[PDB]
RNA sequence: UAGUUGGUGGGGUAAAGGCCUACCAAGGCGACGAUCCGUAACUGGUCUGAGAGGAUGAUCAGUCACACUGGAACUGAGACA
RNA sequence: AACAGAAUAAGCACCGGCUAACUUCGUGCCAGCAGCCGCGGUAAUACGAAGGGUGCAAGCGUUAAUCGGAAUUACUGGGCGUAAAGCGCGCGUAGGUGGUUCAGCAAGUUGGAUGUGAAAUCCCCGGGCUCAACCUGGGAACUGCAUCCAAAACUACUGAG
């Protein structure tokens, strides 16, 4: 589906000769409010056209996320580049408390109780990779129990 | 001159599940032969054999539910030179109770789910997911 | 310190009904609630992300009439109690005495209920209370003092109860004027325009 | 670093020092003034800043800065200085409170009067 | 209360000196160091050798800096 | 001597005493051996005025503890 | 570092001790930081921190140290007041 | 409890970006501003004013001083091919770590009991002042140290291979 959310806008450039050609980039994540997200990056020549391009690439190559219901399954920790990310599920009344670019991922996924923090280099185009290695590699235990459930899930 | 044997059993397991091997053979001891019994009962390997006479070996067969293996990570906790000891209150839980943690207690090598039922603390060895 | 001044102007910035004017005459006829106040009431665009959370916090804080030194005091008692600080923050604003006088219907505005408490005209357990912060419990028999039962401020306001209904955690008696706070409210009688997941997140950073 | 090195030589946290070295742990300080220069700023500006030099009751001889729009500060007059680092001028590290003892504030000012010390009309 | 150490000195008169080892843990880095202890046990009969393994206990002071005594020699 | 006497806690014009057993040459609010009860003169509603415990008062008074003037009656009115 | 570190004999004090003295002996401590320099009354606690920790010891409470500066004893249950 | 009458009683910083909230008028590299980026050379949403607006309120602002943010002294929680960072290379004392079978022991380790860890403070459930601050009853906690009892997997010590 489609619920859109913008994060970043830049002004990249390019020197040719004579002057300097400008261009705009944008980063936009799209989710469904249930656990299907997708991010997208587009470059164009103006703001109202660079956002439209980044929205279209978001709703291609999406991710199914197996959330527990407004929370996560377990504390995990993933990294990409020089960016390290930590996330652990929380109680009911606590909302989402994260920084800038992990709120926009964790809104549209539908989770509400995420309690996150990012270390290392804060790059909004690169902390998103650090988040999607984490969420796309969840497990959601298909087991008979948890304190007992290590005889039917390990064979899954 | 290897200083720690049990961080070498776990290293060969982690490496063989990237070369996509099936059988792994390392030298044995009376502790490694008890750890692999615990990983079998929790279920991460197929079986294990102590089959020699003067250099007794340990032949472990690995599992693959997918192209991805069944063990995804494993690290040694009580490295020789740290010696991590834990009571029952401060005993850790990995992944909200979905991994296993192996604790050498007063009643033998058993997992974290077993000794916490018996209420006996001890010494951590590893945190297998 | 209260807030004394214009009162459509608060409803005119946040862009909602907000229930501040007294009578059932008309919204947006005394008020003209089409635009942001001030000179530049026509230009708009892109409320900031911090500015959204402050806009939600300032909305809830102007329905009821608190100030921020008091409002953070309620936020500490929310995080003390067990579970769901968003719901607990609302139920400490519902049990306050100036709200329950408004829920029983002894006033038109909520600011009228603040003045009826302040002039010792309201009792709680059979004894006089003149504090607009008194946290009432379940089963407190709020009644009206006999020296002022003849005020037209109370008599007229009961015809303004017709456009309100009963909130189904109180009960009011139109003869002796003695309401009964039955129990705590639930998280269904409150409107969905307020959000319990923006005020909690504002007080982190 | 390994654990057996940190036992032998533990991690020693480095310390800073005060950007205001004079007026040792106190918010204000008085002093009598000596000279009223009018110096020039650094390169990317162009102005003529007004700088007085003060001898405190500590005995220190530090330069200061005077704000506002016009000062009556003849020499040998007491002032009351406070901290504040002017980025423009070099060596200037202290402002000067208006309206406190001798400087007597400014006049015809109606925006931000608690700064610069002006009354209410 | 009863300690155990090994002798390092026979130079004084009716006075012996022990080393009592000890493993205290470091308060913040979680590692068991070894830190020593050196007492003056009151010898009584001038008959212990450098390198023994003896046993001490605490009495009232006999000289200054000498309040421990000798229980018995355990092994050579 | 040792003695059983009254401390003083609470705000202005609302006292709340404490039956302590102290050495005699101490302060009022200073050190004490132990504490055994309280005394609340302005007790109203669900509050209790006298709350002395008779076990330790059996113990100390048999070993030469010397009570005060108010404590001469508060142990009596139990 | 030479009553310095032990031993012995005698004194001395409510009380063990180089506490003191007479001879004997040449020991004692130290890189696990002695010695020396610079600063500072310590503690239960306060202030931040998710936590580990980090700073800090106003009011209240416990302990120590002084009573213009440097000494000194008496009286006495108990002071070097 | 009664009487008088709406009478007896509102400021302060900010509005270019971080950062909620804006346009005209003076000024023209002058005066001036400033926590950092930096504005001012004749049209200044940054200086000085005027309207408007936003934050807080019997207070609001600046300065001084600590801890956070700082995974920026990293035990929990970082680094060393080129960004700062591997001694010019050896040998070796103190010290740190120890292949594999039994057997013993119980110093570490786990579990339990007792003595202690002053009261206050913090935390939890209550109770009093018209509410709250404040006062106060009962509990937990004070991570500790010591003495006993038991267990024996691993480390240590001991005996044999
Ligand atoms: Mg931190
Ligand atoms: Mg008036
Ligand atoms: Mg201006
Ligand atoms: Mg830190
Ligand atoms: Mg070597
Ligand atoms: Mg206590």
């Amino acid at each position: 589906g489609y619920i859109e959310k913008l994060v970043q806008v830049n002004r990249v450039a390019k020197t040719v000769k004579g002057g300097r050609i400008f261009a705009f980039t944008a980063l936009t994540v799209v989710g469904d409010g249930k656990g299907r997200v997708g991010f997208g990056r587009g470059k164009a020549r103006e703001v109202p056209a660079a956002i439209q391009k980044a929205m279209e690439a978001a709703r291609r190559n999406m991710i199914q996320v197996d959330l527990n219901g407004t929370t996560l399954q377990y504390p995990t920790k993933s990294a990409h580049g020089a960016s390290k990310v930590y996330m652990q599920p929380a109680s009911e009344g606590t909302g989402i408390i994260a920084g800038g670019a992990m709120r926009a991922v964790l809104e549209v996924a539908g989770v509400q109780n995420v309690l996150a923090k990012c270390y290392g280099s804060t790059n909004p185009v690169n902390v998103v990779y650090a988040t999607f290695k984490g969420l796309k590699n969840m497990q959601a235990p298909e087991a008979v129990a948890a304190k007992r459930g290590k005889s039917v899930e390990e064979i899954l | 001159s290897m200083q720690d044997p049990l961080a070498d059993m776990l290293t060969r397991i982690r490496n063989a599940q990237m070369a996509e091997k099936t059988v792994v053979s390392m030298p044995s001891s009376k502790l490694k032969a008890a750890v692999a019994k615990v990983l079998k009962d929790e279920g991460y390997i197929a079986d294990f054999q102590i089959s020699s006479e003067v250099k007794p070996q340990l032949s472990i067969e690995l599992k693959y539910f997918e192209g991805k293996p069944v063990i995804e990570e494993v690290k040694r906790i009580s490295r020789p030179g740290l010696r991590q000891y834990k009571s029952v209150e401060q005993l850790p839980k990995v992944r909200g109770g979905l991994g296993v943690s192996i604790v050498s207690t007063n009643k033998g090598v058993m997992t974290d789910r077993a000794a916490r039922a018996a209420g006996v603390g001890g010494e951590v060895l590893c945190t297998v997911f | 310190a209260r807030y004394i001044g214009p009162k459509c102007k608060l409803s005119r910035r946040e862009g909602t009904d907000l229930f501040l004017k007294s009578g059932a005459r008309a919204l947006d006829s005394k008020c003209k609630a089409e635009n942001v106040p001030g000179q530049h009431g026509q230009r708009r665009g892109r409320l900031s992300d911090y500015g959204l959370q402050l806009r939600e916090k300032q909305k809830v804080r102007r329905i009821y009439g608190v100030l921020e030194r008091q409002f953070r005091g309620y936020y500490q008692e929310a995080s003390r109690r067990k579970g769901s600080t968003g719901e607990n923050l609302l139920q400490l604003l519902e049990c306050r005495l100036d709200n329950v006088v408004y829920r029983m219907g002894f006033g038109s505005t909520r600011s009228e209920s603040r003045q009826l408490v302040s002039h010792k005209a309201i009792t709680v357990n059979g004894q006089t209370v003149n504090i607009p912060s008194y946290q009432v419990k379940a089963g407190d028999v709020v009644a009206v003092r006999e020296k002022s039962k003849n005020q037209l401020r109370i008599a007229q306001a009961l015809e303004l109860c017709g456009q309100r209904g009963r909130v189904e955690w109180v009960e009011v008696d139109l003869d002796k004027k003695a309401g009964t706070f039955k129990s705590a409210p639930a998280r269904s009688d409150l409107s969905a325009d307020i959000n319990e997941n923006l005020i909690v997140e504002l007080y982190s950073k | 670093a390994t654990i057996n090195q940190l036992v032998r030589k533990p991690r020693k946290r480095m310390v800073d020092k005060s950007d205001v070295p004079a007026l040792q742990n106190c918010p204000q300080r008085r002093g009598v003034c000596t000279r009223v220069y009018t110096t020039t700023p650094k390169k990317p500006n162009s102005a003529l800043r007004k700088v007085c030099r003060v001898r405190l009751t500590n005995g220190f001889e530090v330069s200061s800065y005077i704000g506002g729009e016009g000062h009556n500060l003849q020499e040998h007059s007491v002032v009351l200085i406070r901290g504040g680092r002017v980025k423009d001028l070099p060596g200037v590290r202290y402002h000067t409170v208006r309206g406190s003892l001798d400087t007597s504030g400014v006049k015809d000012r109606k925006q931000g009067r608690s700064k610069y010390g002006a009354k209410r009309p | 209360r009863t300690l155990t150490g090994r002798v390092v000195s026979d130079k004084m008169d009716k006075t012996v000196t022990v080393l009592i080892e000890r493993r205290v843990k470091h308060p913040i880095y979680g590692k068991y160091v070894k830190r020593s202890t050196k007492l003056h046990a009151h010898d009584e009969s001038n008959q212990c050798r450098i390198g023994d393994l003896v046993t001490i206990r605490e009495t009232r002071p006999l000289a200054k800096t000498k309040a421990w005594t000798l229980v018995d020699i355990v092994e050579r | 001597m040792v003695t059983i006497r009254l401390a003083r806690g609470g705000s202005k014009k609302r006292p709340f005493y404490h039956l302590t057993v102290t050495n005699s040459r101490n302060a009022r609010d200073g050190r004490f051996v132990e504490r055994i009860g309280f005394f609340n003169p302005v007790a109203t509603g669900g509050e209790v005025r006298l709350s002395v415990d008779q076990e330790r008062a059996t113990y100390w008074l048999g070993q030469g503890a010397q009570p005060s003037e108010r404590v001469a009656q508060l142990l009596k009115d139990a």
